[PDB]
C-alpha cells in the first residue's frame, strides 16, 4: 500500500478548491512585494529584496527580476527554486517561438504557455504545484506594453498597475489612488518608489533593499535597464525632494 | 507510483525542506571566503577515531580546474551530486571548448536540486553546497541550499552555528583582504567555532586565485598557517 | 483483521491474505455444480440462476475445446476472462502443433494465470473458481482457486449449499468408478438435488448438464434427454 | 481509503456495489420482448420549457437491428452505447452480417468491468454506474437484455430500468404474456409507463421504440404512432 | 559475395470449382513438387472449414498450410464466440480481411472457397491472393488455369454456341471436371498424379479419387 | 476498365465495364466495378482490384459510424477527403486505386475522383481505367447537360463500348446507374458488349468489320 | 508542369498559376482550383506539384495558421507564415518531402505588401518577382524587363497578359486559362484569364 | 506514471469530484445564452478592479473557429486548456472532412472530453460549465450546454454560473421565440443583471450570426443598461 502516503495533491476539495494551490497562494502572499506598473515610456518593474546578510554580493545581483527576452522580464514572488525553473523554461518558450516563426513571440503568448505548463501541474499526476506568482511586463507591436501577473493556478490577468506579494493591499491602494493613464518614465519610477515604501512601511527607501528595472521601446529597440544602487540613490533623492 | 512526497503545508511551508535544513544545520560546518584576488573555502573534518584515514575521506573536492566545493550535510548525497556536478562540467566542455562558468554550474546543480523537492518519490537533498570559482568574469562563491535556491555570498558560513560564525566572520571581513588573510581568517573562525584545541588533522582548505587551478592544501601547508 | 484486510500484498501476524480469502468467500456464494467421473465419462451438472419470473436462467457450463468444458462459480467476468483464455489456449495450441493441448498443462496455466494476479498491489484475485472436466486419455476434474492453486478430483462439487452434495458425493463415490452413462448421469442430478433447496425443483430450465466421454465429444445435454433423466431421478426417489 | 480494486469480506467490490447504487435512479423505461419483435419504452423527464426535446433521448440506436435503454449516469451510459456502436459497427466490417445481441451485450459487458485490470489494456479507472436494457432482432429472433454496473448480462422477456423499476417489475410480472401481440406489446409497455409515471402520460413526455421481427429495423415512434397508442390504452383504473 | 534469398517458392497445383442448382465441386491435384522435382505425389491442397463449406489454394505449399490453419482457427474461435457455425459469406469476408492484413507480403497463395449456404445454393469466391470476387459458375486456380478456365466456359456458359444445352447435372459436371483435370495434366507439368474430388451438397460433404498421369 | 461518371440535369450517371484481367489473362467478365457506400453515394472502381474494394469497405465502416453517431448522411466531399487521407497514407507502398465518388447530399449532386496518391479533384464528369481515354473522347464529343434520362444512359453505353472496343483491357458487360435525390436506380444491370457491337458499329453482320 | 508566376509591388501584390488539372496524357479539369490556399487576414499560399501533395501541404499550413489565429485572436504576420511554411517544409524534406514549389503572398501592416519564392527544397527568399514551373524560363525575363518600381495595378496586369502570351506561343505546354489573386486596399480578388 | 482513480463512487452512488467540480462552476461568473432564428446572443459577467485591470485580457466569450462560439463559467486555466483541446478540434475536424466542424458535434467533442477527465486514472475533473453557440450542417443555430459531469444538452435559452437558477426562471418567464437582434439583446441583459449588479462595465455582450460573432459595443450597452435601470426605477 504506497497509496497510504500518497496526499492527492490535484484532488477537488468539498467547496470544489484546491488546497495546494491555496497553500501555494499563502506562500506567495508570505513572499516580499513585487510591484509592477505601465508608463507610456515603458514598463517599470520593482520588488522590495529581503534582508539577509550584508555579506551578500549585492553588485550585479538581482534575483526578484529576470530578463526572459529581449522585449520580456519578469518579476517573481513565491519560492525561487520554483521561479527559477519557470523562467528557464518561459527562456526556452520565447526561443521556441522564434525559431519557429521567424519573429518574437508575443508577451500574451509567452504567458500563455508559462501558465499551461502551472495548470497542468495542478490539474495531472500527483506533484505539488508551483509556488510562484508572476509580474510579466514586455513589449510587443500588436499589443503594445504590456504587464500580466499570473498565479499557481495557471490563472493570469493583465494590468495596468499591481503588486503581488506580501502587503499588497497598501501597495495596490497606493497604485489605485496615484497611477495615471499617460506617465512618463521618472514619473513611473518615482511612483514605484512610493509603494515600495508603503508596503515596507517606510518613509525614507534604502536603495540597499530595492530593485528597479525598466523596459522601454526607444529608436525601434527594445531596451531593458536594471538599475544599480547608485541610479536608484539618484532616484530617492529626486523622491525625497518631490516629497 | 510516483507522488509528491514535499507538499504545501497550510501555512504554505514546505516542512520537508525545512527539515532538510536542519539536517545541514546539525551537520559540521563549512565556510567560504572570497579575497581581492582568490577564493577559499574552508571546513572542519574531525576524526570519529585513530583508525580512520583521513586522506579518505573528502569533504572538499575539486569540480573542475579552478572549481572547487564543498559540503555541510550527508556524505552520499554530495557524492551523488559531486558526480553530477563533474558531468555537467564536462558536457558544458565538450560542447563551448572551454571550461564551465561558475554561474552556469551552479545553476544546473540548483535546478537538479529543486527536481528533487517536486518530483515524486524522494526526499530532498540533505546538504549545503558552497561551490567557489575562477572564471573571465572574476571569482565567484556560491551557496545552494536543499530548496535548491543559490546565493551570491562575499563570505559564508554553513552548517553548525552558522549564525554565530557568520558574526564573526562579518566583523573581521573586509572586500578588500588578500589570500593569506582570508585564510587566516578562516582558520580563526574554524578554530572559534570548534570546541577544544584546533590543529591540521581537523581542518581542510581548499584555494581558487590568481587564475591558478584549484588546490586542496596539504597537512604541512595548513600546519604552517596555524603556527600563527 | 481490520488493519491488515485493506490490500493484497500484505500478510497478516498469522500469515493469511484477506484479501485472497475474500476472493475465495465469493465463489461460496454462487450456485452450485457437481462434476463426477466413471472410468470413461465426466459429467457435470449446475443450478442455472434465474433472477426473477421473467428472467431466463444463466448459463452456468461452457465449453473450451472439443473435449474440454467448465464450471464457474464466483465473478461472471472473471469467468469470462478465463474462458476466453483457456479457449485461445486450445485453439493456439491445436494452430501450432495440431494436436489437442495436454489438460494438466492448460490448467497449469490458468493457475499461474490466477496467481500472477496475487503478487501486486495494483491487481486482485479472480473471484471466481473453476471447474475443469476433460477427457485426454482418460476423465480428468480440475479445481482452479483464486489463489493460484490447482486441485485434481475424483467427484467435485463447488457453489452456495454444496455441502449436502459433498456429503452424496462422499457417500457414493466408490459406485461411480464402475457406472454406465446413465447412471452416472442419475448420480450427478441426484447429487444437484441434495444440493437443491426442499422448495425449489429440478426442471428443464435451471439445470444445466454436459458429458464429455472417451469418443463423445463435450456437448450439453438436450431439452428431451434432460427431461427424461429428471422424469427418472424424481420416479426413482419416490421409492 | 479503499483501492477500486478492493473485495469486502463478503466477496464482493466496493466499487460496483456503489456504482450498483448509482444506476437506481433516473427516467423509468420499461421493454418487452414478443415473437413479433421488441419494444422500448420511456419516460422524458422534461428538465424545463427551454430544453430542445430532440437533444434529450432515452432511447438510442446501437445498429440498425439494436436499440438501447439507459439509466443511472447519463454521460457514461452514452460513453458506453458509443463503445457498442463502434464494435457493432466493426463486427458488421469484418464479418459482413449484422452482429448477435449477446454478442453485443457481452462486448459491453467486457468494458464495463475494465477498471479491474484481470487481464493487460486498461483505461477506465472505475466502473460505470449504468443500467442498460438492450433490444433487437438476430438470427434466434426478438431478444431483450439487461446489463448493470457488476457486469452481468441476463436476458428478460419483459424488464423495467430507472427510479420506478420495482412498480414496473411488479406490474410487468402480473401483466406480462408470452403470446401477446405486437399492439398488445405496446399497450402493456404505455399502462405500465403511465401507472409509474409522475406527470399524465402525453404524446410529449414519453418517448418509444420498436425493432420488429418482420423488418429488423429500429423505428423511433413519433407523435402520431404515440397518440394512436395513448387513445388505444384503457381508462385507468 | 553472398546472393540475396527470395521467399517464395511455388509448389505447383491446380484447384477447380464449379456450382450447380444445389451442390458445388471442387477438384485438386495432390502433387506437391519444386522446380523439375517432385517433393511428394500426395500432398492434399482442399481444407474442410465448416460442414458446408471447404477452401482449396495453390502456390507456396507452407503459405498455404498456415493460411488454412489460421482460417480454421478464425471459424472455430467464432464458432465459440458467437454460439453459431459461419456460412460461406462470412468466412470469405473473414479470409478478406486475413488476406489483406499482409498486403505488403502477401501470402503466395490463389484460393477457391467452395460451399453452399442457407439458401441450399453452390457457392464459390476465387481470391487472388488479397481480394476476393464471386463465381458464378466456375472458377479455377493454379498453374492449369489457364488451360482449363476456356474448357470450363465452353462447357458451361456456350456463349459461342447457337444450339445451347442446359440440362446440367451432377454427374456430367463430375465428369466436365475430371475431364478438364486429365487435359490439363496433359500439358501442365505440375499437374499430375492424384486427384481429389469434393461434393458438397445437401447430405454434405464427400470425396471421391481419380488417378492422373504420373509424367 | 472503364469507368464514367457524369452530371446531367436529372442526377448522375455512372457507368462501368465487367473485365478483369491478370497480364494478358482474362481473369473474369462479370466483376463489379460500381459499388454503393451508402444510400446516396456510389463508388466506381479501377486499378488495383483488392485495393479498391478494401478500402471502399474502410470508408463504408467510417461513414456507417459517423452518420450513426451524428444522425445525418455524410458529404460526398467529407467521403472523398476521408478516403483521400487514408491512401495518402499509404503513399509509396504500390495501391493502385482509382476512384469516383458521385452522390447526393445537401449540396446538390456531386462527384469527386480520388487517386491512391492522395488526389481529390471535383467535377462534373470523369473517367477511369485503361478505356479512359477512349470514355472520354466519346463523352466530350456529345456531352450536354440537359440530356435526358434516355438519351444519357445511350451516351454512357457508347462510351463504354467505344472503349472496349478500342481498349483490351476493358470489355465483358456494360452497367449504367442513375443517382437522383431519392437514391439510384439500375438501368442496365449488364448487358453484353457482344450485341453492342454489332448494333452500333456491324449491324449488317454480313462481313468481317475493318477498323 | 504547373506554372506560377507572382509579383510585389508597393501597392499590391498579384499571384497567377494555371487551371490544369492534370493526370498522365489527359487534362482532368481546364478549371482547376487546388492551387491558391487563400489564408484570413491577407495571406495567399500558392502552390505547385503533383495534386496529392499539393493539397495535402497546402490545407495542413491552412488549417495550422487558421488554428494559430483562433488561438491567439490575432493575424499572423506575412513574414511569420512565409518562414513558418518554409520550416515544415525543411521537417519533412528529409522524411517523407512534399515535392511543392511555394509562392507566399500577403499584406500586414508592418512590412506592407511581400512576396516569398520557395522550392521544393525549402529554398525561400523574399523576391519582388517570381515563378514556379517550366514556364518560369520563359516569363521570368519578361518580369525583369517590365517590372519597375511604383507600378500599378493595371501596369502589372498588362505584364501578366504578356507573360500568359508568351506561355501560350513558346512553351510546349501550351496553356491557355490562368486564375490571378490580386491583393491591394486591403481586398483580394479573384480574376481568370484565357488567352 | 501516476494512475491513481481521483474520482471513484461514494457508497451512495456518487461522485464526488464531479459534484465539487459542479461547487467549482457554482463560484464562477454568470454566463446566459439566448437563441433566435437566425442568430445567437451570448451575456457574461465581467470582473474587473477599475483603473487598474486591463478589461480587455480576460475573455470568457471566446471564438473556436469561424463559425462556433463558446461562453463558460468555473475555473478559468480549466476553461483555457479545454477551450484550446476545442480549437484544435475544429480545425482536425476541418481537415479531416474538408468541412467546418458543426455546434452538435463540438459539443459532443467537449463533453466527451469532460466525461474522459472524470472517468480517467490520474487527472482530475475540469471544473467548467460551458455554452456553446453555432450553426449545424443545415446551417441552423443551435445552443448547446455543457456541464462538469460530461453531460451536454442543447437549449433555447440557458444560463450557466453563480446565481444561474434565478436567471434560469426569469428566461423562462421572458423568452419569446424568433426575437429580434436588439430586443434579444435587451432579455440576455435583464437575464444577466437580474444577478449581476446593474453597470455597463460588468458585463460583456455578442452576437454570433453565419458571418461571425460581433461584440456589442459599450455604448449600445449603457444605453440598454440605462433602460434597465429606468424600468426597475418606475417598479419600486
Ligand atoms: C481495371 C483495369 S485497369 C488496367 O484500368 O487497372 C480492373 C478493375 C477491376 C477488376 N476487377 C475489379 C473488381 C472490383 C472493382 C474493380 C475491378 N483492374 C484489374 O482487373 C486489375 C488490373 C491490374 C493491372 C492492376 N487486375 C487485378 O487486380 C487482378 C484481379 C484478379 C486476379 N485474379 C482474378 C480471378 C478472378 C477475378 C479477378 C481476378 N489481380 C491482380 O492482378 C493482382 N494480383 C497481383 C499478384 O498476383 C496475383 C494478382
Amino acid at each position: 500500500m504506497a497509496r497510504r502516503y500518497d496526499s492527492r495533491t490535484t484532488t477537488f476539495s468539498p467547496e470544489g478548491r484546491l488546497y495546494q494551490v491555496e497553500y501555494a497562494l499563502e506562500a506567495i502572499n508570505n513572499a516580499s512585494i513585487t510591484i509592477g506598473l505601465i508608463t507610456k515610456d515603458g514598463v517599470i518593474l520593482g520588488a522590495d529584496k529581503v534582508f539577509i546578510s550584508k555579506l551578500i554580493d549585492k553588485a550585479n545581483n538581482y534575483e526578484k527580476i529576470y530578463k526572459i527576452d529581449k522585449h520580456i522580464f519578469c518579476g517573481v514572488a513565491g519560492l525561487n527554486a520554483d521561479a527559477n525553473i519557470l523562467i528557464n523554461q518561459s527562456r526556452l518558450y520565447a526561443q521556441r517561438y522564434l525559431y519557429n516563426y521567424n519573429e518574437v513571440q508575443p508577451v500574451s503568448q509567452l504567458v500563455v504557455q508559462i501558465c499551461d505548463i502551472k495548470q497542468s501541474y495542478t490539474q495531472y499526476g500527483g506533484l505539488r504545484p508551483y509556488g510562484v506568482s508572476f509580474l510579466i511586463g514586455g513589449y510587443d507591436t500588436k499589443d503594445g506594453y504590456q504587464l500580466y501577473h499570473t498565479d499557481p493556478s495557471g490563472n493570469y490577468s493583465g494590468w495596468f498597475a499591481t503588486a503581488i506579494g506580501t502587503n499588497n493591499l497598501t501597495a495596490s491602494s497606493v497604485l489605485k489612488q496615484e497611477w495615471k493613464n499617460d506617465m512618463t518614465l521618472e514619473e513611473g519610477l518615482l511612483l514605484a518608489l512610493k509603494t515600495l515604501a508603503k508596503s515596507t512601511d517606510t518613509e525614507i527607501p534604502k536603495s540597499e533593499k530595492i530593485e528597479l528595472a525598466y523596459l522601454t521601446n526607444k529608436d525601434g529597440e527594445v531596451y531593458q535597464k536594471y538599475l544599480t544602487e547608485k541610479e536608484i540613490e539618484e532616484l530617492i533623492k529626486l523622491y525625497t525632494q518631490k516629497y | 507510483y510516483s507522488f509528491s512526497l514535499t507538499t504545501f503545508s497550510p501555512t504554505g511551508k514546505l516542512v520537508q525542506i525545512e527539515y532538510a535544513l536542519n539536517r545541514v544545520s546539525s551537520s559540521s560546518p563549512a565556510l567560504g571566503i572570497r579575497a581581492k584576488n582568490g577564493v577559499i573555502i574552508a571546513t572542519e573534518k574531525k576524526s570519529p577515531n585513530e583508525l580512520i584515514e583521513e586522506n579518505s575521506i573528502f569533504k572538499i573536492q575539486q569540480i573542475s580546474e579552478h572549481i572547487g566545493i564543498v559540503y555541510a550535510g550527508m556524505p552520499g548525497d554530495f557524492r551523488v551530486l559531486l558526480k553530477r556536478a563533474r558531468k555537467e562540467a564536462i558536457r558544458y566542455s565538450l560542447q563551448y571548448g572551454s571550461e564551465i562558468l561558475v554561474k552556469e554550474l551552479v545553476k544546473i546543480i540548483a535546478s537538479i536540486v529543486q527536481e528533487f523537492t517536486q518530483t515524486g518519490g524522494v526526499r530532498p537533498f540533505g546538504l549545503s553546497l558552497l561551490i567557489c570559482g575562477v572564471d573571465v568574469y572574476g571569482y565567484h562563491l556560491y551557496q545552494i541550499d536543499p530548496s535548491g535556491c543559490y546565493f551570491n555570498w562575499m563570505a559564508t558560513c554553513v552548517g553548525k552555528d552558522y549564525q554565530n560564525n557568520m558574526s564573526f566572520l562579518e566583523k573581521r571581513y573586509n572586500k578588500d583582504i588578500e589570500i593569506e588573510d582570508a585564510i587566516h581568517t578562516a582558520i580563526l573562525t574554524l578554530k572559534e567555532s570548534y570546541e577544544g584545541v584546533l590543529n591540521e588533522k581537523n581542518i581542510e582548505i581548499g584555494v581558487a586565485y590568481d587564475n591558478k587551478p584549484f588546490k586542496i592544501l596539504t597537512q604541512n601547508e595548513i600546519k604552517d598557517y596555524l603556527i600563527e | 483483521r481490520n488493519l491488515y484486510d485493506t490490500d493484497n500484498i500484505i500478510y497478516s501476524p498469522e500469515g493469511r491474505l484477506y484479501q485472497v480469502e475474500y476472493a475465495s468467500e465469493a465463489i461460496k456464494q454462487g450456485t452450485c455444480a457437481v462434476a463426477i467421473k466413471s472410468k470413461d465419462y465426466v459429467v457435470v451438472s449446475g443450478l442455472k440462476k434465474c433472477i426473477s419470473k421473467l428472467s431466463f436462467p444463466q448459463e452456468k457450463i461452457f465449453k473450451i475445446d472439443d473435449y474440454i468444458g467448465i464450471s464457474m462459480s464466483g465473478i461472471t467476468s472473471d469467468a469470462k476472462v478465463l474462458t476466453k483464455f483457456m479457449q485461445n489456449e486450445c485453439l493456439s495450441h491445436k494452430f501450432l502443433y495440431n494436436e489437442n493441448i495436454n489438460i494438466e498443462s492448460l490448467v497449469r496455466s490458468v493457475a499461474d494465470k490466477y496467481q500472477k494476479n496475487t503478487q501486486k498491489s495494483s491487481k486482485r484475485a479472480f473471484g471466481v473458481g473453476l471447474m475443469i472436466a476433460a477427457y485426454h486419455n482418460e476423465p480428468c476434474i480440475f479445481e482452479t482457486r483464486p489463489n493460484g492453486s490447482y486441485f485434481e478430483y475424483d467427484a467435485l462439487s463447488f457453489g452456495a449449499r454444496s455441502h449436502a452434495s459433498k456429503t452424496y458425493l462422499e457417500k457414493n463415490l466408490h459406485l461411480f468408478e464402475e457406472c454406465s452413462l446413465e447412471e452416472l448421469i442419475l448420480h450427478c442430478l441426484k447429487a444437484l438435488k441434495c444440493s437443491l433447496s426442499s422448495e425449489s425443483e429440478l426442471t428443464i430450465s435451471n439445470t444445466a448438464l454436459a458429458v464429455v466421454g472417451k469418443n463423445h465429444p463435450w456437448q450439453e445435454i438436450s431439452s428431451l434427454q434432460l427431461e427424461e433423466y429428471l422424469s427418472k431421478v424424481k420416479m426413482d426417489a419416490e421409492q | 481509503d479503499r483501492g477500486v480494486n478492493t473485495f469486502s469480506p463478503e466477496g464482493r467490490l466496493f466499487q460496483v456495489e456503489y456504482a450498483l447504487g448509482a444506476i437506481k435512479l433516473g427516467s423509468t423505461a420499461v421493454g418487452i420482448c414478443v415473437n413479433d419483435g421488441v419494444i422500448l419504452a420511456s419516460e422524458r423527464r422534461i428538465s424545463s420549457t427551454l430544453i430542445e426535446k430532440d437533444s434529450v433521448e432515452k432511447l438510442l440506436s446501437i445498429d440498425d437491428h439494436i436499440g438501447c435503454a439507459m439509466s443511472g449516469l447519463m454521460a457514461d451510459a452514452r460513453t458506453l452505447i458509443d463503445y457498442a456502436r463502434v464494435e457493432c459497427n466493426h463486427y458488421k466490417f469484418i464479418y459482413n452480417e449484422n452482429i448477435n445481441i449477446k454478442s453485443c451485450v457481452e462486448l459491453i459487458s467486457e468494458l464495463a468491468l475494465d477498471f479491474s485490470n484481470l487481464s493487460d489494456k486498461k483505461i477506465m479507472s472505475r466502473p460505470f454506474g449504468v443500467a442498460l436494457l438492450i433490444g433487437g432482432v438476430d438470427k434466434n429472433g426478438p431478444c431483450l437484455w439487461y446489463t448493470e454496473p457488476s457486469g452481468t448480462n441476463t436476458r428478460f422477456s419483459a424488464a423495467s430500468i430507472g427510479s420506478a423499476q420495482e412498480g414496473a417489475e411488479l406490474l410487468l410480472q402480473e401483466n406480462y404474456k408470452k403470446d401477446m401481440t405486437f399492439e398488445q406489446a405496446e399497450i402493456l409497455a404505455l399502462t405500465v409507463l403511465r401507472q409509474v409515471m409522475e406527470d399524465k402520460l402525453s404524446t410529449s413526455n414519453v418517448e418509444i421504440c420498436a425493432i420488429k421481427k418482420s423488418d429488423q429495423t429500429f423505428y423511433k415512434y413519433n407523435t402520431d404512432d404515440i397518440s394512436r397508442i395513448i387513445d388505444v390504452l384503457p381508462s385507468p383504473v | 559475395g553472398f546472393k540475396r534469398w527470395y521467399p517464395y517458392i511455388d509448389n505447383g497445383g491446380t484447384v477447380i470449382g464449379l456450382t450447380g442448382k444445389d451442390y458445388v465441386i471442387l477438384a485438386a491435384d495432390t502433387r506437391l513438387s519444386l522446380s523439375y522435382s517432385i517433393y511428394t505425389r500426395f500432398c492434399p491442397k482442399i481444407s474442410k472449414l465448416t460442414d458446408k463449406c471447404i477452401i482449396g489454394s495453390s502456390g507456396m505449399q507452407s503459405d498455404i498450410k498456415t493460411l488454412h490453419s489460421l482460417l480454421q482457427k478464425k471459424i472455430q474461435l467464432f464458432v465459440l464466440e458467437h454460439s453459431h457455425y459461419p456460412d460461406i459469406h462470412v468466412i470469405d469476408r473473414l479470409l478478406c480481411v486475413i488476406l489483406y492484413s499482409r498486403r505488403f507480403f502477401p501470402y503466395y497463395a490463389f484460393n477457391i472457397l467452395a460451399g453452399v449456404d442457407e439458401n441450399n445454393k453452390g457457392v464459390l469466391y476465387n481470391y487472388d491472393s488479397v481480394g476476393s470476387y464471386c463465381e458464378a459458375t466456375h472458377s479455377c486456380v493454379g498453374s492449369g488455369s489457364q488451360l482449363i478456365l476456356p474448357i470450363l466456359d465452353n462447357r458451361v456458359e456456350q456463349k459461342n454456341q447457337l444450339i445451347k444445352n442446359t440440362n446440367f447435372n451432377l454427374g456430367d459436371d463430375i465428369n466436365f471436371v475430371k475431364d478438364a483435370i486429365t487435359s490439363a495434366t496433359e500439358r501442365d507439368i505440375y499437374t499430375g498424379d492424384k486427384t481429389l474430388i469434393y461434393v458438397i451438397d445437401k447430405m454434405g460433404i464427400n470425396v471421391n479419387t481419380l488417378d492422373l498421369k504420373q509424367d | 476498365t472503364t469507368t464514367l461518371a457524369f452530371k446531367f440535369k436529372d442526377g448522375i450517371i455512372v457507368a462501368v465495364d465487367s473485365r478483369a484481367s491478370m497480364g494478358s489473362f482474362i481473369s473474369s467478365q462479370n466483376v463489379e466495378k460500381i459499388i454503393e457506400i451508402n444510400k446516396n453515394i456510389l463508388g466506381t472502381m479501377a486499378g488495383g482490384a483488392a485495393d479498391c474494394l478494401y478500402w471502399e469497405k474502410y470508408l463504408g465502416k467510417i461513414i456507417k459510424i459517423y452518420e450513426l453517431r451524428n444522425n445525418e448522411k455524410i458529404s460526398v466531399r467529407a467521403a472523398s477527403t476521408i478516403l483521400s487521407n487514408i491512401l495518402y497514407q499509404y503513399k509509396g507502398y504500390g495501391l493502385c486505386c482509382g476512384i469516383i465518388l458521385s452522390g447526393y447530399d445537401h449540396t446538390g449532386f456531386n462527384m469527386f475522383y480520388v487517386d491512391d496518391s492522395g488526389k481529390k479533384v471535383e467535377g462534373n464528369l470523369f473517367s477511369c481505367g485503361s478505356g479512359s481515354t477512349y470514355a472520354y473522347s466519346i463523352l466530350d464529343s456529345a456531352y450536354d447537360y440537359n440530356l435526358n434520362l434516355d438519351q444519357a444512359v445511350e451516351l454512357a453505353r457508347n462510351a463504354i463500348y467505344h472503349a472496349t472496343f478500342r481498349d483490351g483491357g476493358s470489355g465483358g458487360k456494360v452497367r449504367v446507374f442513375h443517382i437522383h435525390k431519392n437514391g439510384y436506380d439500375k438501368i442496365i444491370e449488364g448487358e453484353d458488349v457482344f450485341d453492342l457491337h454489332y448494333h452500333y458499329t456491324n449491324p449488317e453482320q454480313k462481313d468481317q468489320y475493318v477498323m | 508542369m504547373d506554372t506560377l508566376i507572382g509579383l510585389r509591388g508597393n501597392n499590391f501584390v498579384v499571384l497567377a498559376a494555371d487551371t490544369y488539372s492534370i493526370n498522365s496524357i489527359i487534362k482532368l479539369k481546364n478549371d482547376d482550383n487546388t492551387k491558391f490556399y487563400d489564408i484570413h487576414g491577407n495571406k495567399c499560399l500558392l502552390l505547385g506539384g503533383s495534386i496529392g501533395d499539393r493539397l495535402q501541404f497546402g490545407e495542413f499550413i491552412r488549417k495550422n495558421v487558421h488554428l494559430y489565429q483562433y488561438q491567439n485572436n490575432t493575424d499572423m504576420f506575412v513574414k511569420s507564415f512565409a518562414f513558418f511554411t518554409r520550416k515544415n517544409l525543411a521537417y519533412y524534406l528529409r522524411r517523407n518531402p512534399f515535392e511543392v514549389n511555394c509562392l507566399i503572398a500577403g499584406y500586414d501592416k508592418k512590412d506592407g505588401y511581400q512576396l516569398y519564392w520557395c522550392d521544393y527544397l525549402s529554398n525561400m527568399d523574399s523576391v519582388n518577382k517570381g515563378a514556379h514551373g517550366y514556364g518560369a524560363y520563359l516569363v521570368s525575363a519578361i518580369l525583369d524587363k517590365y517590372y519597375h518600381e511604383n507600378l500599378t495595378v493595371d501596369e502589372a496586369l498588362d505584364i501578366f497578359k504578356l507573360c500568359f502570351e508568351e506561355l501560350k506561343k513558346r512553351f510546349l505546354l501550351t496553356q491557355i486559362n490562368y486564375e490571378l489573386r490580386i491583393m491591394y486596399d486591403n481586398k483580394v480578388e479573384t480574376q481568370y484569364v484565357t488567352v | 506514471s501516476y494512475d491513481r482513480a481521483i474520482t471513484v463512487f461514494s457508497p451512495d452512488g456518487h461522485l464526488l469530484q464531479v459534484e465539487h467540480a459542479l461547487e467549482a462552476v457554482k463560484k464562477g461568473g454568470c454566463a446566459v445564452a439566448i437563441k433566435s432564428s437566425n442568430f445567437a446572443v451570448l451575456a457574461v459577467e465581467k470582473k474587473n478592479i477599475p483603473k487598474l485591470q486591463n478589461p480587455k485580457t480576460t475573455e470568457k466569450l471566446i471564438k473556436l473557429d469561424e463559425h462556433n462560439c463558446l461562453a463558460f463559467a468555473g475555473l478559468n486555466a480549466d476553461a483555457r486548456v479545454l477551450v484550446n483541446k476545442t480549437r484544435l478540434e475544429c480545425q482536425r475536424y476541418y481537415l479531416n472532412m474538408d468541412e467546418p466542424a458543426p455546434v452538435d458535434y463540438i459539443a459532443k467533442y467537449v463533453a466527451k472530453v469532460q466525461q474522459k477527465f472524470t472517468h480517467r486514472g490520474g487527472v482530475r475533473p475540469f471544473g467548467i460549465a460551458t455554452l456553446i453557440a453555432g450553426f449545424k450542417n443545415n446551417k441552423e443555430i443551435c445552443i448547446y450546454q455543457t456541464e462538469p459531469s460530461g453531460i451536454y444538452a442543447a437549449w433555447k435559452a440557458q444560463a450557466i454560473g453563480k446565481n444561474a437558477k434565478i436567471v434560469q426562471e426569469f428566461l423562462e418567464k421572458n423568452y419569446q421565440e424568433n426575437m429580434e437582434q436588439k430586443d434579444c439583446i435587451f432579455l440576455a441583459l435583464k437575464a444577466i443583471f437580474e444577478v449581476v449588479e446593474l453597470s455597463s462595465k460588468n458585463v460583456e455582450v455578442a452576437l454570433l450570426t453565419e458571418k461571425d460573432l460581433t461584440f456589442i459595443e459599450e455604448q449600445e450597452i449603457n444605453s440598454m443598461v440605462e433602460l434597465i435601470d429606468q424600468e426597475r426605477t418606475k417598479n419600486n
